[PDB]
């Protein structure tokens, strides 16, 4: 759904 | 307006603006209505709680009532008309039985994984394949020794990182059971952590990246070789005094804040924790390192089957079939245990079970040796993001710019160099030649999207500087060309 | 529980 790696661009 | 719908609070109509949203959450007691931030509740909560019971009524009408677990295979677990649909891939009920059943999956072949016993050992059998310019196989290191890696000290674990970084510090954690994401504060995923008897849930979180911290990025650190390749460390160097100065003279200089922060990460995850297939943002390379707990990764190869295999299942809306079984033989296992290091190139498919609470840290990278591959994923991410909606969160923070960046800053000096000179780049320079050729070809490709219809939002890099970039690169290779018509 | 979004 949306549970992968997380980092904001930023 | 009406003071009915004023929080909260807080007490206020509007919320100033992690961030709240225009979100708010009602009172199942006291009927008031509150801004979510305002509400007392974190995000990893909103969704589960049937009665909610604010602060002001807490003491007299008991703790929150959370759902009931009505159907444990389904990522919505507290929905009853969801009780007869199948079996979700890693809901409660699916890991339950995978982990019994999961031991099956193939070992990979010594062409996929070559397994080392350190640093030392790695560098050998690295440089036997080409090196980092040719690398496509991933390795084990059962040994940090050699590696040049720094990492903190074994009994280091959760409660130093929440004292470094702070307990109010939020992360980006996976509800696990429900395959989704939310932010949860450090000292609250510590709690539910700390307790291994009461765990309704499961959490997992990867994203707690650190570099911008000045304790923790002293303590855990990329290999050597990662950070003497990587693309970011070449366009962000750590340096000071006179070099920064240089640096900034050459108008080489660029912001923190445009820096993908992506290099320097801490992992915790509860035993059960299963993350699903994916491939690595920006089809980036991959260190990962066992403090704590054991993994087991379930990987397949950078094929073009296995690639076209896995966008369908990842565009597909079936939901209950595992990638594995799709997969053609494909996906292979390999059990990390504590200490032990996993190193990834550009291109792998994986997903990965946490049979053992668990802490690592880890690192995402971008380097030229695998520059076609990544262009390769970031194709592959592209189409995908066609058919179905995600937040860009979830993909390699600024990668076109990063790459913008690179042929203005890097490569577009030496080509120019030779140019001059000179000079034949297949000499001592033929690596940098055709990573140009490929970098200018996808490039062309994005401003010649850019160009049929639009630049993104606001910022960052304007049409015009993206054409001159170009105007500037075609010339020199335009050049470049024709020197390899002499020598 | 009974959310909303403005
Ligand atoms: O640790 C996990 O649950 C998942 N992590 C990854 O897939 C990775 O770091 O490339
Ligand atoms: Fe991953
Ligand atoms: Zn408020
Ligand atoms: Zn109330």
């Amino acid at each position: 759904k949306a549970a992968r790696k997380s980092a904001p661009a930023s | 307006p009406k003071e009915s719908d004023r929080c909260g609070g807080c007490g206020k109509f509007t919320h100033e603006d992690k961030k709240n949203d225009f979100q708010w959450i009602g009172c199942d007691s006291c009927q008031t209505w509150y801004h979510f931030l305002c509400s007392g509740l974190e995000q990893f909560e909103y969704y589960l709680y049937e009665k909610f019971f604010c602060p002001k009524c807490v003491p007299h009408t008991g703790h929150s009532i959370r759902y009931k677990v009505v159907a444990p295979h389904r990522y919505r677990w507290y929905s009853p008309n969801e009780k007869h649909l199948g079996i979700e891939v890693g809901s409660k009920t699916w890991i339950e039985d995978f982990i019994t059943r999961e031991n099956t999956v193939p070992s990979p072949t010594d062409d996929e994984v070559c397994i080392v016993e350190d640093g030392y050992e790695f560098r050998r059998e690295f440089e036997k394949l080409g090196g980092a310019d040719n690398w496509g196989k991933v390795f084990m290191v059962k040994d940090m020794d050699g590696l040049n890696m720094t990492m903190p000290k074994p009994g280091f674990d959760l409660e130093d990182v929440v004292k470094i970084m702070g307990s109010d510090y939020e992360v980006d954690t996976i509800d696990v059971y429900n395959q989704s994401t939310y932010s949860m504060k450090l000292d609250t995923f510590r709690k539910l952590f700390r307790d291994t008897k009461n765990r309704p849930l499961l959490y997992n979180f990867l994203s707690l990246e650190f570099s911008d911290n000045n304790e923790m990025k002293e303590i855990a650190k990329p290999p050597r070789f990662v950070q003497e390749i990587s693309m970011v460390n070449r366009l962000w160097p750590d340096v000071s005094g006179a070099e920064y100065i240089k640096l900034l003279q050459r108008e080489e200089y660029l912001p923190e804040d445009q820096r993908p922060k992506v290099e320097q990460f801490c992992l915790a995850g509860m035993a059960g924790s299963y993350t699903d297939f994916h491939v690595d943002f920006g089809g980036s390379s991959v260190y990962y390192h066992i403090l704590k707990g054991e993994k087991i990764f379930y990987i397949a190869a950078p094929t073009e089957q296995n690639f076209a295999a896995y966008q369908a299942h990842e565009t597909s809306p079936d939901t209950t079939t595992w990638f594995g079984d799709i997969a053609n033989g494909a996906v292979k296992r390999v059990v990390i245990k504590e200490g032990q290091t996993l190193l990834i190139p550009a291109g792998w498919i994986h997903a990965v079970l946490t049979p053992v609470d668990s802490l690592v840290f880890g690192g995402n990278f971008l380097h030229l040796g695998n520059l076609e591959m990544q262009m390769r994923v970031y194709h592959l991410e592209n189409a995908i993001r066609k058919e179905i909606r995600s937040e860009e969160k979830f993909y390699f923070p600024n990668f076109e710019l990063l790459h913008w960046m690179y042929m203005r800053n890097v490569l577009l000096e030496k080509i120019t160099e030779a140019n001059q000179e000179g000079s034949d780049m297949r000499e001592q320079e033929k690596n940098i030649w055709t990573a140009s050729q490929i970098m200018k070809a996808e490039m062309e490709r994005w401003m010649d999207r850019e160009l049929r219809l639009g630049p993104e939002k606001n910022a960052i890099l304007p049409t015009d500087d993206k054409n001159k970039i170009m105007i500037s690169v075609r010339k020199q290779i335009e050049i470049q060309t024709k020197i390899q018509n002499a020598k």
